[PDB]
Formats: structure tokens, C-alpha cells, sequence
């Protein structure tokens, strides 16, 4: 059943690169360019959703 | 090549195909096979990785678990790094001079713990022929010690 | 509590642990330090292990 | 490091080239080409299957299974969970038996059953203890939690008051405290009476957060170990914590192997309790509010957790740190503490007061 | 990873990759020279899966194969016990009172080869019992009871026979995967033993022979323990200087039966090791009923007590001679004459059992 096969492959993936995610991003403490650039990308994405 | 023979047997066996060593069949099965056969030899490698006394990859992995990055540990040789982390993974005994004379000698230098000369708890270590930080980290707590070479 | 992976790891280790005792505890038949034992507690414990 | 996908690509492609004299396998959508895409990926999964191999030799960089195991034959043991005990006021109508075994319910369904019978003839309320059956961190309640009963008994109300909370459950710990315990056996080699073993020694009591040891603290024969049990508001010992840290660096069992190990007999330790040593620092911020009070007070208690110990010397640049690293302040001008602060080894330095 | 994939799923992705990347699309029913060569190469990756995962399952020592429990040992310091032999005595006798070589051998029927490795005299002719042990490693070399072996060499005036009425003992192979294992686990995980008045115990009982030991911390002040040691196996129970030298040399360092490493004294503190002075006390106890059995049996309950509740530094009053000798219930009446007071001692000198009059 080829039709009922890719949304089992896709909930997979999205946990793989979810996991994934959370385990490579890294806390930074700093109030700095590093934390305020951050800050920026998380709502731009956040903005394109 | 072993690889490339193995490959060539898994093909079907047929007046067909041609599996002569002078065959496109038997050029292409050593390009085919050159990578699994890389892939083989990292994964049998990693059997060496296992211990820290021989690891190459994974030496700052060992040292960071096992907190080396110390007095002992000389300054670049990999040798002596991995001699460091060796040790110290199984590092553990008690406080006799006997003890302390075979550990001095685990490290590769030769020592011998004499009687005192002065008091009773200070004890004399005679060096013959990182040594001293290492035995003023791992000394007894009560003991002192005294250094002299010859 | 044991699965089917573990059970025959534990029961060897238990068999290897009380198997010392039991040797242990035989290979002192008559000794004049045994003499001094009393008799219905060597049998005792000779059947418990 | 594994090699990449791309790197696997172009290796496989100039191997066919080299065994096949004037052939281009990069072109597009050919035999060849596909031939190369469908090694290299099954190369990739062969390398991925690899790493996975690698990366659990250590129990750092372990997977939860491999780091149960590495625990067990290292040594370090899991603690189990413990159940919830807690005071239970049960009214009674006449004289009366209670036997082992009568089971209390919440009004959840967490069922508490008494071990021993107990007998009563005072015809009122009574106090007994029970403890509960689930043995989790659900156990424990609150602080006047209404049950019933279950079982019926002869001569008691089936409804019944605890006035008490119900406290001691808890739960088994998790694979990283194991990993912790782990790695921190490993990082420090037991001897016998070592300046890091008296450390883990008297570490491994309950309550205490950290403790020092100083090696020929008055003497030739004498080494010192000072703690200090911050979890309670004291932040300090008392004479019975002493004398108890004292009793079992002295002497205690080992779960291991069922001996009695401790410290060395001909010795002395002479457990004592740290002096408190206050500093009062002068700081002025710009803009005044308790959160960013509260704030700066924090990261000074912070790096005073981290960077002070008994007989240490504190600089007055790690306070300007631990100041300026607050986020919402503007201005963090520092007055008082212009010169070097230093203890004797019984005295630990502490923020005290802090004056803005 | 875990679970790598299974063959069928390696054809079916391998086959799939050489088909989207193609212009054409293939019929449903094909022979296409392609399809061999995406079986071969699944073939070849499930190869290679497989040999990573045995890789993999070398790791952790729990799990590893026999030769890499075996690297795993050599890396630890945990040496492997090979197999040992097997002794037991032989009931020979003699013609003419001989002297037996250093190296005399015996065969059995199986054809497996006995030796001594001894000299010994005899005085006059009858049978002698004398420890053999055999020449094969494994536990094929271990008879069983009225075992008859025989003589390769003659010998003069020795009869080529040999009962052996108690059978061999011993002949253990060499050491299995678990055992091993459990070897190098106990290694790893025995806890280090820094001086104790218990450990000093356990040191000086270590040694063959000792079999009481006391230790006194804080003898003479600090800075310095005492030890006492006893042999009572021995017709003399109290030891002589040798041993104390001994087990003086055993204390300051040997080497752990349990783990490779080396174990010993603290540095700092002084032990001193002296033999226990004998403090006889004679009990000079009454019989009514006077025999051999009744002596030897109160004689042996007395030396029972004094071997359970007697100590270097310690009391003894004469109730407790009373209870041992009234014990025995093989009496009519008995009378305790000699020890009327509370009898002590200091550390150096320990209570015993002197010749007891009148049985």
C-alpha cells in the first residue's frame, strides 16, 4: 500500500529532525549580539509561520 | 582483492556472464567494492578505539569522561596522553610505599621509597636515573614527602 | 524477575557465589580447629548449603 | 568522523572512471550515475551504522541501555523507590482489634495498608501510622487529606482525617544522576584515606552538599575535612551533623562487597564545622527595583557557590562579574570591596548584607 | 543503527535508487541486467551490516566473544588460572627399608603418568602413604577409589603396587567465559583497604597457618597499632619468631588474592607484630567417676571454651570453667578447687589451659 506509506515515513522524519534539534542547540546565557540575533531568527521564523 | 571476488560470487552463476579477471564484470566489481571495503576497515578499527590505551578518535572523548587533562598528562605526545588516560581508568590501589614504588613505575619512572631522615611521617622518595605533582596529588593525606635524586 | 536474556547470567553467578561456600565450608573435614565445632550445627549448615 | 555523502559520491564515480578507461559516470540521468548514487548511499548507511557503533564505548556519549549497563559493571548501584508513610487519626465507636492488612483509600485510589495489628480501647480517636502500597512520588499528600476505608472493620468509622501530610515517597533515580555517580567515581580514584577520598566520604551522607579536606590541617598525623549542608536555610552544620559525618568517615559498610571500610585508625580527623565570614559590598544601579534586586543577589550567591571555598581568597573582579552579568541593569558601580578578602582555612567567606 | 536493515528491505531501496534515476520506467514483468547488480550490492551492504554489528557487540565485556573477553582481561590485569593437576596419597610398601628417588613415576592403565617429586626414607618394611600428583593437566588425570597403578621403573626392594584407598583429588580445567568474567568484574569493582583494625585481621589471617588474630589501635598511644597472631592447628599453638617475621612481612606488602594490585599498611602509622606470652592457669578439677573418656571429654570441653571466649587483655572467671566442665553431663559429681578468683591479664599475655590434675 504505496498510498498509506508516506505519512508513516513523515511522522518519523519530523521526530528524527525534531530530536535532532534539541540536541544540538546549545543554551547561550549572554545578553549580547549572540543572544539578540537569536532572538531575531526565532521570530522571523515565527513571522513566516 | 577479496571484495571484488566476493561481490562477483553474488552475482548468477550462468554461461552468460563473464567473471574472468580480465572482464568489465570483474573492472567494475573492484570500483563497486572499494567503498564497503573503506567502510570495513573503519568499523574493525573501531575494535582498537575500544580501549583508551590505543584510542586515536576518541582520546579527547576518553580524556573529558575521565577528567585527565592534568599535571600527568605531558604536553602533546599522544603516546603519553594515552598512557595518562590508561592509567588513571584504572587507577587504584592503597598507601604502602610498595604500592607507591609500582605506581611511580607504572609511569615509566623507577623510585624507591626509603625511611625517613628527620621525623617519622615525612618520608623520603629517592628518584633515580609531572612525577612530583603527580605524588603530591595522590600522597597520603596525613604523610609528607620529601624529594631527592640521584 | 529475570527474562529469558538475564536468567541463565544470574543463575550462574548465584550457582558460581554459593558453590565457594559449599567448598569452602567441605573442604574442612576433620581439623583440630573443626573438633571444636559442635556437631548438629556443622550438619545443619553442610544441608543448608 | 564519517565521510559525507557528497565524498562518497565523488569517490565511487572516480573509481568507475579509473577502472573504466574514457568513461565520464557524472553525466546526467545515466546508468553509471545511478549505479554510483545507489553505493554511495548504501556506504552511507554502513558509515551511519558505524557511528552508532562508535559513540558507545564510553557511558558519556552512551545511549540509556549501554549506559544501565556501563553502571553495573562499573559498580555504581540504582537506588529503588520509596514508599509514602505518614500519620493516620482514625475515630473508633468501642474496643477494638485492628488487624495487619486493613487498607485506607484517597479519594484518588492510592490504597494505604498498617503492618502490624494494633488493638484500642479508648472508644475515640486514635493515631497510627500506614504507609502506602505504590511506592512513587505520588504517595506523599498534603496537609489534611481526607481517606476512607476499604476493608470494613468491626467498631471503626470508615471515614478518617490525617492531619499530618503523608511525606517520604520518592522515585528511582534517573540515568543521568547514574551517569554523574559514574563519572564522578571514575574522576576520583578511591585509596584508602586520600584527600579526595575523606571528600566523597563524607559526600556520600545524606544532607551535606559539599565538603573540602585539608591535608596536615595542625600537624604531621592530623588532616581536616570541613562541610557544609547548604539545602536547609542554615547553610551550615550543627554539632549532631558533625558527630554523625564523623561517625561514618569512622567507620560504615560497603555495598559492594559487604565489608567495613573508613578512614585509617592510627589517624585523626577531627571533623569541623565552617565559621561564617561576611562581606558586605556597596554597589550602585541606576534604575531601583526588587527583581533586579533580587537578581543581582542571585548571581552573587551564584558565583559565590561556585568560585569561594574555606581558606580561599576572593578577588574583587569576580564580583564585578557576577554583577555586571545581569542583563537589565545599566549602571553597576562597586565602592566597597576594592581590596583583596581573604579566610583561614575554618572561616568561609559568604555575601552577606549587600548594601545598595 | 540498531535493528539494521533486513536484506529484503536493502533489494527493495537498491533496486528502487537504479530505477528513479533512469528515464524509462521498467515493465511489471522483467529480466533486467540491472537487477542482478542491485541484488549483489544489497548482498554486500547486509554483508558488511552484519559484520558491524558483531563489531558492536564487542564492546562491553558482558557480552564480548571468548578471545575478546580475553584482550579485554589482558588490558585489566586479570590473568586467566590454567588447569591444574591432581594429588592424592599412595599406600606402598617396602621390602628391605629403601630410600625412594627424587623423581620416581607411576602409570595406570589408561596410560596417564604419575610422579613424585619428593625424597623420602623408610625404616622398616610395611606400608607407607605418600603424596603424588599427576603428570596431566586437564581432569582426566583424577582416579577414584582402590585406584591400582604400577611402577615403571623397578625399583629395588619395592613391590610394584599402589592401593591409593583415598582417591585422587583435584584436576580442575582451565577457566570458562562466566567464571572469568566474574574474575575481572570483582577486579574492577572490589573497593580500596586502607588500614583498619579490621583489615589488620583479615592480613594476618590471610596467611596459611594463622588462625586467630586481634588487633590493638592505638597501642602505646597514637601513631602505632598492635597485632597478635595464634596457630592452633600446630601441637605448639603459640607462634615462633620466623612466623612473626612472616606475617610482619605479609602486613607491610603482598599482593591482593582477589585483585592484581597491591595492597598494605598505611605509611604513616607504625605496626608492630609480637607473639602472645603464655599465662597458663591449671584447673585441678574433681571426678567423681574416674576414666579415660570422661578426662579427654572434659580436657576437650575446657579447650573448647578457652578457644571461643579467650582474648590477649581479657578476664576469665572461674564460672565459666564451671559451666564447660558441668557440660559434659557424663559425671556424678564435680568440684572446682584450684581458680577461686577472677583471673586476668594484660595484652601481651593471653589465658590457656595449663595440665590439668587428677584427670
Amino acid at each position: 500500500d504505496t498510498s498509506a506509506a508516506v505519512p508513516a515515513q513523515a511522522v518519523a522524519v519530523t521526530g528524527s529532525l525534531g530530536d535532532t534539534l534539541s540536541s544540538v542547540w546549545q543554551t547561550v546565557k549572554d545578553g549580547t549580539a549572540a543572544a539578540t540575533a537569536v532572538m531575531e531568527a526565532v521570530t522571523g521564523v515565527i513571522d513566516d509561520i | 582483492t577479496p571484495w571484488q571476488t566476493a561481490f562477483l560470487q553474488l552475482l548468477p552463476s550462468g554461461l552468460a556472464w563473464n567473471k574472468s579477471p580480465d572482464s568489465k564484470l570483474s573492472a567494475l566489481a573492484q570500483a563497486i567494492s572499494d567503498v564497503i571495503a573503506t567502510a570495513a576497515d573503519d568499523a574493525r578499527q573501531m575494535l582498537r578505539e575500544r580501549f583508551p590505551s590505543t584510542s586515536r578518535w576518541y582520546l579527547g572523548e576518553w580524556e573529558s569522561f575521565l577528567g585527565l587533562p592534568d599535571c600527568t598528562s605531558e604536553n602533546g605526545t599522544l603516546s603519553e596522553r594515552q598512557r595518562a588516560a590508561a592509567n588513571k581508568m584504572r587507577m587504584t590501589g592503597n598507601l604502602s610505599r610498595r604500592f607507591y614504588e609500582w605506581l611511580a613505575a607504572q609511569y615509566g619512572f623507577t623510585v624507591r621509597l626509603t625511611d625517613s631522615t628527620e621525623g617519622q611521617w615525612v618520608t623520603q622518595v629517592n628518584i633515580y636515573g609531572a612525577l612530583e605533582c603527580l605524588l603530591e596529588k595522590y600522597k597520603p593525606a596525613h604523610q609528607i614527602y620529601k624529594f631527592v635524586y640521584h | 524477575l529475570c527474562d529469558t536474556r538475564t536468567a541463565f547470567s544470574t543463575w550462574n553467578r548465584l550457582a558460581q557465589r554459593f558453590e565457594r561456600r559449599h567448598a569452602a565450608t567441605a573442604g574442612r573435614q576433620g581439623t583440630i580447629t573443626t573438633s571444636y565445632n559442635s556437631p548438629v550445627a556443622e550438619k545443619n549448615i553442610a544441608t543448608l548449603n | 568522523s564519517p565521510p559525507t555523502l557528497s565524498s562518497l559520491i565523488a569517490r565511487t564515480e572516480q573509481n568507475i572512471e579509473q577502472r573504466l578507461p574514457g568513461s565520464w559516470p557524472q553525466a546526467r540521468e545515466k546508468t553509471l550515475s545511478a549505479i554510483a548514487y545507489a553505493q554511495a548511499g548504501l556506504a552511507a548507511g554502513c558509515h551511519e551504522h558505524i557511528s552508532w557503533v562508535g559513540r558507545q564505548i564510553i557511558p558519556s556519549t552512551a545511549d540509556e541501555d549501554e549506559l544501565l549497563e556501563h553502571c553495573r559493571f562499573w559498580g555504581v548501584r540504582r537506588k529503588q523507590a520509596t514508599a509514602a508513610s505518614g500519620p493516620l487519626t482514625v475515630t473508633t465507636s468501642a474496643a477494638t482489634t485492628i488487624p495487619a492488612g486493613t487498607r485506607w483509600q484517597r479519594a484518588d485510589g492510592v490504597v494505604y495498608s498498617l503492618a502490624d495489628t494494633i488493638v484500642i480501647d479508648r472508644a475515640g480517636t486514635t493515631e497510627i501510622t500506614v504507609t502506602a502500597l505504590a511506592a512513587g512520588e505520588a504517595g506523599n499528600t498534603g496537609e489534611n487529606t481526607l481517606l476512607t476505608l476499604i476493608t470494613p472493620v468491626a467498631c471503626v468509622v470508615s471515614d478518617a482525617i490525617t492531619v499530618k501530610g503523608f511525606s517520604g515517597g520518592a522515585d528511582i533515580e534517573s540515568a543521568a544522576e547514574l551517569l554523574s555517580r559514574l563519572e564522578y567515581r571514575v574522576q576520583y580514584p578511591p585509596f584508602g584515606g586520600n584527600q579526595f577520598d575523606y571528600v566523597r566520604w563524607a559526600r556520600e551522607v545524606s544532607g551535606v552538599t559539599r565538603a573540602w579536606c585539608f591535608p596536615t590541617w595542625k600537624g604531621g598525623g592530623t588532616v581536616g575535612v570541613t562541610f557544609v549542608m547548604d539545602n536547609r536555610s542554615n547553610i551550615f552544620p550543627q554539632p549532631a551533623d558533625v558527630e554523625r559525618v564523623a561517625d561514618y568517615i569512622a567507620g560504615h559498610t560497603d555495598p559492594i562487597t559487604g565489608l567495613i571500610v573508613g578512614q585509617p585508625d592510627g589517624v585523626n580527623v577531627t571533623v569541623f564545622a565552617p565559621k561564617a565570614k561576611p562581606v558586605n559590598p556597596r554597589i550602585y544601579i541606576s534604575p531601583k527595583t526588587a527583581e533586579l534586586k533580587q537578581a543581582i543577589t542571585n548571581a552573587i550567591n551564584t558565583m559565590f557557590f561556585n568560585e569561594v571555598m574555606p581558606g580561599g581568597a576572593l578577588a574583587p573582579s569576580r564580583i564585578i562579574r557576577a554583577v555586571a552579568g545581569v542583563t537589565g541593569l545599566d549602571d553597576f558601580e562597586v565602592r566597597f570591596p576594592t581590596e583583596i578578602q581573604r579566610s583561614e582555612n575554618t572561616e568561609l567567606l559568604t555575601a552577606g548584607t549587600i548594601e545598595w
